[PDB]
């Protein structure tokens, strides 16, 4: 994708993450744990389902028969009709192929985007108390227990409380 | 010591196409092209008329197989392969245009023309039109000369459409098997039928001669028609060889007409129809039949076009 | 202590649609679909011919209401509902094709055919064509038999187009009220008119009979036509019932033709026209009339399609 | 949007900012002030107006009458014509809807983009002499008067002059 | 002390268009609209039939210039401006429809109708059809009356299509130069030719009269046709003025037909053709000819539409 | 572009860089040198050539003649045909213009994107041992010889080896 996180600086996805699309997997003194990020999962899902509601509709435009399967119409008019129908088929076949391709490109980039936005959000919370690993991980210098991880996941992590510790640990 | 961000993934993804790439795997994808047919005509909630052995144009003239269809009413009209517009062998001039008018008519209402005849026969029948013995088109009259070889006198008959919608008027021209048998039925000489309306001018001299035996008969009837506007008048000057209208047809409203060889089904609803059945789908495209009618997904040549509904799949 | 980045916003935004969402509010938006009609035909700078009571096809044959239109010239031709192509009741065979040719002709130039007649009458008139008393189509001649019931002799008349562009040739066939009155005008027997050009072969036997009274008369004239190429010759073999061309029409250049029931206006300019008026707009789409002609925005079914011209609106 | 600034890490817009699209609102010892960023406002405006010049054109392609409102053409040819016109209407109605939707998506993302580019520009100027708040604010450790703010707004802020001060203030 | 990132650039870029901008320069770009014509018909690997002086419809009736084309076979059929469908001046009714049928026929196979004649002449020829002296259409027979002014007796002749594909049947109507010369050839009276098939009903009275001299002759022959289905029968009742079919045509398979005035070339291959030649290209669009046929790029009005294949060019 | 690197925070391109699309130009005690980054060059090239393989195809849909250049068809049917063809021309001319414009926009943004991804990759490697100049340059505080530059270019630069040096040099 255009934002270089999915199939980018993050090596791969997690098959264990069945809770949501995006998540945190932490490592500390109390072991290892994993949890989904609701907010980002939801932004992606909503935007995608929004694409669907737009495309999954049929028009109220009625078309009637202009030729006959049981009793062939005059050849000249029949050939004009077939030519016209074939031309229209060529137009819609093109439109459908382009629509789906450009939608799929945008879907993939948008998903990649949401991951990046989540990644950056966490960086801004952890200001100065952490560093960029480079694989989608934040090395935390101060002691961060499970309670501390939960504060990160839920937008309540006060950096100033631990700032002195992690600063010194530089 | 650390906290890591990631995303979900599967062992196997679903291949889709993008602007840049063919067959990139994503977590989930859905089909945009309908391939599922229902092999029935889904008519739940619709006034439906299945013509069976009656041809659509037969509803206007009335051969025996169209007797129960002379004043039908419908949202949906179904023509069948076994349908026939005629009993006595013949065809309509400008047939397909008339079919199109009738397919979306919403059915027909009939009304007496009020023609009275003097000095001629009106009772002409045949073995091709069977209603317990010989008969003729229910809405028409086979006009003949009083006796064999007798002169068919130059006649004038007129009809004014005194209603708020266009009247459909139909008349036939009989082409006998020989020049002799034309004279037998209508007397000798050059038979000339003329028709004139404010929108319309035409004339008809017949043409006797040998056609191949259809329904056992080598004669033909040419059916003709026009749409007579409100307050307009139509006049019939004829010298013989004329199959006169008895009733006129008026169009009830709106319908859709289809051709099909599958059964009707009042348990499923659908607005997109083709000869093999009904396409029920909210998908924007279909690859079932390019001649599907009604309110349909757009026909496209591709069997399948998958739309990504998930992120790119990057497995372990 | 600090410096903050932000962006502008309003209390209320303008709703627009995206790929992902319906009705997202943005700071500013503009309409891409034209809905504003001007109820006049905007003809500023254009040679305009408003036909009024003259029917377009009447300019070729010349009934009284088309006398001032026999050699017109135009960029823009306007047909009106009150227009009539005929004085003496009748119609043109292949009428709409001829209209299309004339709508984009840029007008017409006329030239004498140079037919001379001997042993017949050429002065035939009627009360339907009024130019202070009885008259006839200005560009035609009603050819008759010298006296009543007199033979109309088998005639040959030819015309070579000696010009660099196609000539438009028109002739009429008279269908009298009775078989008698055909004989009165042109003598008895089977009247046959034939016409032959390098592109063209056809024949015409008339058909007398009673039509309903139009303009007080029950007779009809069938007008016919062909396009005669440069250096090509056309021959008229006729036995009666023939309305002969006096002049031939040549096409001046290029025009556009429209139908409308609104006034002309030389104060506004426009290139897209419909019967209710003119669409003046640079927008790529319009929802006013799908049959608009000229150089138009594309007709679309939506009333409105707003295009964002500002960022997303995120209010306080 | 895809860049997560507008309706993203920035909470909301400013109704007071009538000068331009994007801007700086600062806070210091001398009080509070606000001003528009010309360069970013202009990139967005130019790119948007560029979309418009492309779409607000009509073609020089002339179409003539093929049917008749006063004198109906033959029914068969009339039905082929109507079917053909209705098919074309269906094509353009689709095209118009898709064009506007994809343009609107791109407009919104592009506006979000320019805000992000402006945000990042300032970060690069302030290297090491400031930190990311996380709401679209830079906390400046050294003393930055109105004169100092103006240097930031106008690309003339020499970080090395104040580096020693703000570094110590870590 | 430092490490810097950058990208490549050129002094001069290639201008292209985007959604936002006109003429932004990029590093590299490629054309999406084909402008290169090959001024030959590229027929490598295709069974090709260049009709030259033979008109396509002449292959069915057989004037001298079509003698080598009576049973041709082809994937690609080429009509030329110099082509002529006739020797004896005339034309086909419904000509263009027949051309379309023949263009994609894959050629034709011929078979004897098996008509036998008694009490009439079958040897009728002319100086317009030259095969070392006077001749006639190879696949037809000019039916005449035994001697001058002799009655042409009312005849019946029938033909059943006993094959698995539709038969193409063609017959002519002779229109003589005068009413006299019609009587000379076929006797006096009203000549009536009738034709009847399960799909088909029509009749033909001729029309003698003076046409202009084409090929030195003022007579015309009207060629007519129908498609006779498998197992269906067609009957010909005629009283004279009839050019009878000797053979019937069957369609071999599939082909493409084109019109062109350039040479054939078996060294280049192509699937998209127009009168000026062949468009060989993988580009999705072309601006050469909107009437190009075969498998073609889409015709567009723009000369050029460059697609960026490199980054934006930002020079020093 | 949307990512603000090309014709953005990087001033301009390099006409000397004939090796690839993107690259590193370094400066140290041993002088100055330049080299291409294969990985990013290749991602851009592959994605672009992928656009091409999609567009450079013609359909297998055959169309036949419905009118005649030597022998004009009947005028009414001829005008319907021309109107229909002209309508289709209008559709494809629109489609082609939009396709190329939207492709070109995406190409330019994608190229800008890859440059940004490369820029960020290097930043993550150099964590704490360097700073953002703001013109697309990383000022390295510790001594980095040509051997050291090559380790950066090839994803083998161990930051922890030089961390103490560059940290002190703050
Ligand atoms: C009654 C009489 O004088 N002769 C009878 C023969 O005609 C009859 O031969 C059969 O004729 C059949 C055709 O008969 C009809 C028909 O269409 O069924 C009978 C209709 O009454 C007559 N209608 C009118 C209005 O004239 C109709 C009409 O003449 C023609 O259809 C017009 O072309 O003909 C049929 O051809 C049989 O194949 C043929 O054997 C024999 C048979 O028993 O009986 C005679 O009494
Ligand atoms: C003059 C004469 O001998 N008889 C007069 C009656 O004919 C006339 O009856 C009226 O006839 C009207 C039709 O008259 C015309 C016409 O179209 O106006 C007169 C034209 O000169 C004649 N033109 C030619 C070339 O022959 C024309 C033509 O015969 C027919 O139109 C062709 O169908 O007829 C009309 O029908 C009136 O309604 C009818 O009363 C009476 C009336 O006063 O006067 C007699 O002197
Ligand atoms: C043989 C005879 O009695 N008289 C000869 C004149 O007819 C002839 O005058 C020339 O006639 C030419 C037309 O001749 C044909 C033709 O088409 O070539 C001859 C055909 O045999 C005849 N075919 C049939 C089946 O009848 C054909 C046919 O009558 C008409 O084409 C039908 O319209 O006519 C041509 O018109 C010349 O321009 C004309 O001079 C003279 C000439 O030397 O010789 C007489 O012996
Ligand atoms: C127009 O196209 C239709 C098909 O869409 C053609 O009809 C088919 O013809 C083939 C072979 O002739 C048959 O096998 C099919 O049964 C037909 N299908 C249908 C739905 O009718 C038709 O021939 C074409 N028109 C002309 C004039 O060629
Ligand atoms: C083709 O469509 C036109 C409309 O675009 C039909 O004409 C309209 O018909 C309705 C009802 O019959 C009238 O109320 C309108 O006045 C008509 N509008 C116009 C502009 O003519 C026309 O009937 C259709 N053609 C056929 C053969 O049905
Ligand atoms: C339909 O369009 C064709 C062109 O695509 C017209 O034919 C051209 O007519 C012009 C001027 O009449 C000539 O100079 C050209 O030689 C013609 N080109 C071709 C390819 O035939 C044609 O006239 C149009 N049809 C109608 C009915 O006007
Ligand atoms: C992965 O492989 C198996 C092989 O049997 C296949 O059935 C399955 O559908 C694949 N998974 C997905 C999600 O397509
Ligand atoms: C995947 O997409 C399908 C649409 O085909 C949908 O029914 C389903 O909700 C989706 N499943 C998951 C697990 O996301
Ligand atoms: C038809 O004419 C009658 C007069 O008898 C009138 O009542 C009716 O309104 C007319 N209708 C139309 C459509 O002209
Ligand atoms: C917001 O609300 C008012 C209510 O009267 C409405 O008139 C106004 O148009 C709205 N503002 C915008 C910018 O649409
Ligand atoms: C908003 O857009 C309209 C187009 O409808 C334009 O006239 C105007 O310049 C714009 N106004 C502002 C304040 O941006
Ligand atoms: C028509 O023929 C004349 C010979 O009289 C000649 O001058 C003129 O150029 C010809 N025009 C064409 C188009 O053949
Ligand atoms: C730059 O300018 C020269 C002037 O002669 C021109 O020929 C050349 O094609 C241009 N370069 C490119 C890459 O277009
Ligand atoms: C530039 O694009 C053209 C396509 O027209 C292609 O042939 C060539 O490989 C490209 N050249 C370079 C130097 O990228
Ligand atoms: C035509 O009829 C014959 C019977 O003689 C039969 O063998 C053949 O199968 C029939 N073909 C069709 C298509 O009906
Ligand atoms: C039909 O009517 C006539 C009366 O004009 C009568 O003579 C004849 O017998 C009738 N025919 C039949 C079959 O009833
Ligand atoms: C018309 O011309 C003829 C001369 O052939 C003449 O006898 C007759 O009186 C003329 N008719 C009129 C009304 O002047
Ligand atoms: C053509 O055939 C007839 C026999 O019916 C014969 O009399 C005549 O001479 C033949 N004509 C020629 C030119 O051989």
């Amino acid at each position: 994708g255009l934002f270089g996180a999915i199939a980018g600086f993050i090596e791969n996805g997690w098959e264990g993450l069945i809770d949501g699309w995006y998540g945190f997997r932490h490592q500390n003194a109390q072991g290892e744990g994993t949890a989904a990020d609701y907010k980002s999962t939801q932004s992606a899902i909503d935007q995608i389902t929004g694409k669907l509601n737009r495309l999954i509709e049929k028009t109220n435009q009625q078309f009637e028969l202009i030729d006959n399967e049981f009793n062939e119409v005059e050849k000249q008019i029949g050939n004009v009709i077939n030519w016209t129908r074939d031309s229209i088929t060529e137009v819609w076949s093109y439109n459908a192929e382009l629509l789906v391709a450009m939608e799929n490109q945008h879907t993939i980039d948008l998903a990649d985007s949401e991951m990046d936005k989540l990644y950056e959000r966490v960086k801004r919370q952890l200001r100065e108390n952490a560093e960029e690993d480079g694989t989608g991980c934040f090395e935390i210098f101060h002691k961060c227990d499970d309670d501390c991880m939960a504060s990160i996941r839920n937008n309540t992590y006060d950096h100033s409380k631990y700032r002195e510790e992690a600063m010194q640990n530089r | 010591d650390k906290i890591c961000l990631g995303h979900h993934a599967l062992s196997n993804g679903t291949k889709v196409n993008t602007l840049t790439e063919r067959g990139v795997e994503v977590v989930n994808a859905t089909e945009t092209v309908e391939r599922t047919n229902i092999p029935r005509i889904c008519s739940k909630g619709k006034r439906t008329v299945d013509l069976g052995q009656c041809g659509l144009l037969g509803t206007i003239t009335g051969p025996p197989q169209c007797d129960q269809f002379l004043e039908f009413s419908a949202d949906l009209i179904i023509e069948r392969r076994e349908g026939s517009d005629v009993c006595y062998p013949g065809k309509f001039v400008n047939e397909e245009a008339l079919r199109q008018i009738l397919r979306e008519s919403g059915g027909i209402d009939k009304e007496a023309m009020g023609f009275t005849y003097s000095g001629i026969r009106t009772n002409g029948t045949t073995s091709a039109c069977r209603r317990s013995g010989s008969s003729f088109y229910a809405e028409m009259k086979w006009l003949l000369s009083n006796t064999d070889n007798a002169a068919f006198p130059q006649m004038t008959k007129s009809y004014k459409n005194t209603r708020k919608s266009p009247a459909l008027i139909v008349w036939g021209i009989h082409h006998s098997v020989s020049t002799a048998e034309q004279t037998k039925l209508y007397g000798s000489g050059n038979k000339l039928v003329t028709v004139g309306s404010s929108n319309y001018q035409q004339s008809f001299v017949p043409s006797p001669g040998a056609r191949p035996q259809v329904n056992g008969l080598s004669g033909r009837i040419d059916f003709h028609w026009l749409m007579l506007n409100p307050n307009d008048t139509v006049t019939f000057s004829f010298n013989g060889a004329f199959i006169a209208p008895d009733r006129a047809s008026f169009l009830r409203g709106k319908s859709m007409g289809i051709q099909s060889g599958v059964q009707v089904d009042a348990n499923c609803e659908g607005d997109c129809y083709h000869s093999g059945g009904t396409i029920i789908s909210n998908l924007p495209f279909q690859n079932i039949d390019s001649r599907a009618v009604g309110k349909c997904p757009r026909y496209v040549k591709q069997r399948s076009l998958l739309l990504a509904t998930g992120m790119k799949n990057v497995p372990e």
